[PDB]
């Protein structure tokens, strides 16, 4: 919908609120996503660096 | 081969503990045997029971005298800057 | 700074090398670390263990000794301590783990209930630990028989008084 | 014929006069690295547009260079006042604190000078070739206990001597070396000789 | 246009990083004279009588 980012998606074992569109953690990074069509939402993790 | 400090790959795990020699991390070291390159666990020392008991005592019956060496750093270069050169 | 754009990326070029000043001053940083606890805790060649039968005349040292059914072979009261207390960003391990430090402070322990001081300036030579006990005695100048005829009442004021780190912790 | 914790001194501050010297050749967003590139085919006012961001630059690395060396020489400073507590205190006499002045019962120390810094040679006692006794506490003899004056009771299996603590050296318990405090019955592992 | 807005976030974030790298070699440099404290303390009242 206009969140942009890159890194890998998974399935997650959280509950929004209905009018919850996407979660962010403390220092506010995004770390989960609802998707618009399906209405499950997903946990975001970066791509592995080191 | 897989550490807590990452992957680590050209490296042969043994299972013998030696003194720690290049530090990898979270307990492992590498070093450079025979001829091939290998990781360990690093040993603290080699163990020692002491025959303690209650009427048991050990005394000293010779000595050595010995001499050793301590370096410490006094002084550093004096340099300065025109900052407006610079 | 940048985050993976090529854009960011090169005009970041035009700054010089600032940022590989950055990196070796956290390198220097981080090795020191791990220097700072070799110098503290690894003062014993040997790891001494203490022996299996425990009289030390009266001396009751069994909550600060190893204790194999706990966590990683720690002391009772190293327990209570251990329980008291994303973006190019990453936190390396110390060299050292847990495990070697209570190891470390356990041979340190070893060696005093059961050789006095002379582990450090040598090698480790037993004495039986009330004798130990009157030697520093001697060292604060009293006499050495103030310890042997109170040696029942120094050990229970040693206990109770182990036993209330205990509490206070 | 070792001195590493020298040469680290010597190898971080070359280290960090020439990273001041390289940055001598950004940019920093400029169209040139050197001024005078800058001021021959530009005039002032848009001479000064360039300038100025290789001015903002090079103020920025000396700074970070005169904070780092504040930082480093606070760092020499400790161990300086580490050495000259040495100096009076394992050269001009001997010390009990132990391993301050080697490993093992100080007995002298010597300095040396280095380049930038200060050798010490360490001369301690390191007892050595130690056997095994049986001990006590104390002797009783006549209802009387008996403490040795400076000294441990050793037995080689058959007799009981006093020795010093440190050095094997056994001699006759006598009434010269002992003294007396008590009866033999509230002290715990007393022996009969 | 894009390269003079680009420029205004790397002047701020590298000025953010060479803080957070300054303080830090200050707070280390308390550390360290707190762990060779307790080294000469370790020396002293552990493996000796003070
Ligand atoms: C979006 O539209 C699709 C169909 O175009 C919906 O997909 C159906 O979802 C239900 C689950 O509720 C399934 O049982 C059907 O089999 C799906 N059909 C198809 C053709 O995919 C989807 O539910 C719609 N979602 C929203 C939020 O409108
Ligand atoms: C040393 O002190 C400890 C107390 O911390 C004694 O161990 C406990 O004693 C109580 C009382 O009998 C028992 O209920 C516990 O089960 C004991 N073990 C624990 C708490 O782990 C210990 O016996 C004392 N040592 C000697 C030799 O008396
Ligand atoms: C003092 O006596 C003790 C006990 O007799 C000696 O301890 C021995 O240590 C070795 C370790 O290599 C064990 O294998 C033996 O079982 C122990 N007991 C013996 C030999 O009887 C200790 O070595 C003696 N100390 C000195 C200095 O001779
Ligand atoms: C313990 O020491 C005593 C005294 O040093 C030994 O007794 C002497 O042994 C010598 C051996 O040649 C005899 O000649 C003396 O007559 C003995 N008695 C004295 C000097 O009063 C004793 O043998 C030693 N015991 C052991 C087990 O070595
Ligand atoms: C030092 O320890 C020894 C052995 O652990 C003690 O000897 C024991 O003494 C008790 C009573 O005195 C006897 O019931 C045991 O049978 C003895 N053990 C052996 C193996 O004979 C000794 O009492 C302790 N105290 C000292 C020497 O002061
Ligand atoms: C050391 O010698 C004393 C005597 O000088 C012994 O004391 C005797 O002990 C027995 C048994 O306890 C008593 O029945 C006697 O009345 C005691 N006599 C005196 C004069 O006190 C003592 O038992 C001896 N102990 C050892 C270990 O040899
Ligand atoms: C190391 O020792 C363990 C013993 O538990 C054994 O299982 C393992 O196979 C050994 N590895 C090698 C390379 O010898």
């Amino acid at each position: 919908n206009g969140l942009t980012g890159t890194g890998v998606l998974t399935e997650s074992n959280k509950k929004f609120l209905p009018f919850q569109q996407f979660g962010r953690d403390i220092a506010d990074t995004t770390d989960a996503v609802r998707d618009p069509q399906t209405l499950e939402i997903l946990d975001i993790t970066p791509c592995s660096f080191g | 081969f897989q550490t807590r400090a990452g992957c680590l790959i050209g490296a042969e795990h043994v299972n013998n503990s030696y003194e720690c020699d290049i530090p990898i991390g979270a307990g492992i070291c590498a070093s450079y045997q025979t001829q091939s390159i290998i990781a360990y666990t690093m040993s603290l020392g080699a163990e020692n029971s002491v025959a303690y008991s209650n009427n048991s005592i050990a005394i000293p019956t010779n000595f050595t005298i010995s001499v050793t060496t301590e370096i410490l750093p006094v002084s550093m270069t004096k340099t300065s800057v025109d900052c407006t050169m610079y | 700074i940048c985050g993976d754009s090529t854009e960011c990326s090169n005009l970041l070029l035009q700054y010089g090398s600032f940022c590989t000043q950055l990196n070796r001053a956290l390198t220097g940083i981080a090795v020191e670390q791990d220097k700072n606890t070799q110098e503290v805790f690894a003062q014993v060649k040997q790891i001494y263990k203490t022996p299996p039968i425990k009289d030390f005349g009266g001396f009751n040292f069994s909550q600060i000794l190893p204790d194999p059914s706990k966590p990683s072979k720690r002391s009772f009261i190293e327990d209570l301590l251990f329980n008291k207390v994303f973006n190019g960003l990453t936190v390396l391990p110390p060299l050292l783990t847990d495990e070697m430090i209570a190891q470390y402070t356990s041979a340190l322990l070893a060696g005093t209930i059961t050789s006095g001081w002379t582990f450090g300036a040598g090698a480790a030579l037993q004495i039986p630990f009330a004798m130990q006990m009157a030697y520093r005695f001697n060292g604060i100048g009293v006499t050495q028989n103030v310890l042997y005829e109170n040696q029942k009442l120094i050990a229970n004021q040693f206990n109770s008084a182990i036993g209330k780190i205990q509490d206070s912790l | 014929s070792a001195l590493g914790k020298l040469q680290d001194v010597v190898n971080q501050n070359a280290q960090a006069l020439n990273t001041l010297v390289k940055q001598l050749s950004s940019n920093f967003g400029a169209i040139s690295s050197v001024l005078n590139d800058i001021l021959s085919r530009l005039d002032p006012p848009e001479a000064e547009v360039q300038i100025d961001r290789l001015i903002t630059g090079r103020l920025q690395s000396l700074q970070t260079y005169v904070t780092q060396q504040l930082i480093r020489a606070a760092e020499i400073r400790a161990s300086a006042n580490l050495a000259a507590t040495k100096m009076s205190e394992c050269v001009l006499g001997q010390s009990k604190r132990v391993d301050f002045c080697g490993k093992g019962y100080h007995l002298m120390s010597f300095p040396q000078s280095a380049p930038h810094g200060v050798v010490f040679l360490h001369v301690t006692y390191v007892p050595a070739q130690e056997k095994n006794f049986t001990t006590a506490p104390a002797i009783c003899h006549d209802g009387k206990a008996h403490f040795p004056r400076e000294g441990v009771f050793v037995s080689n299996g058959t007799h009981w001597f006093v020795t010093q603590r440190n050095f094997y050296e056994p001699q006759i318990i006598t009434t010269d070396n002992t003294f007396v405090s008590g009866n033999c019955d509230v002290v715990i592992g007393i022996v009969n000789n």
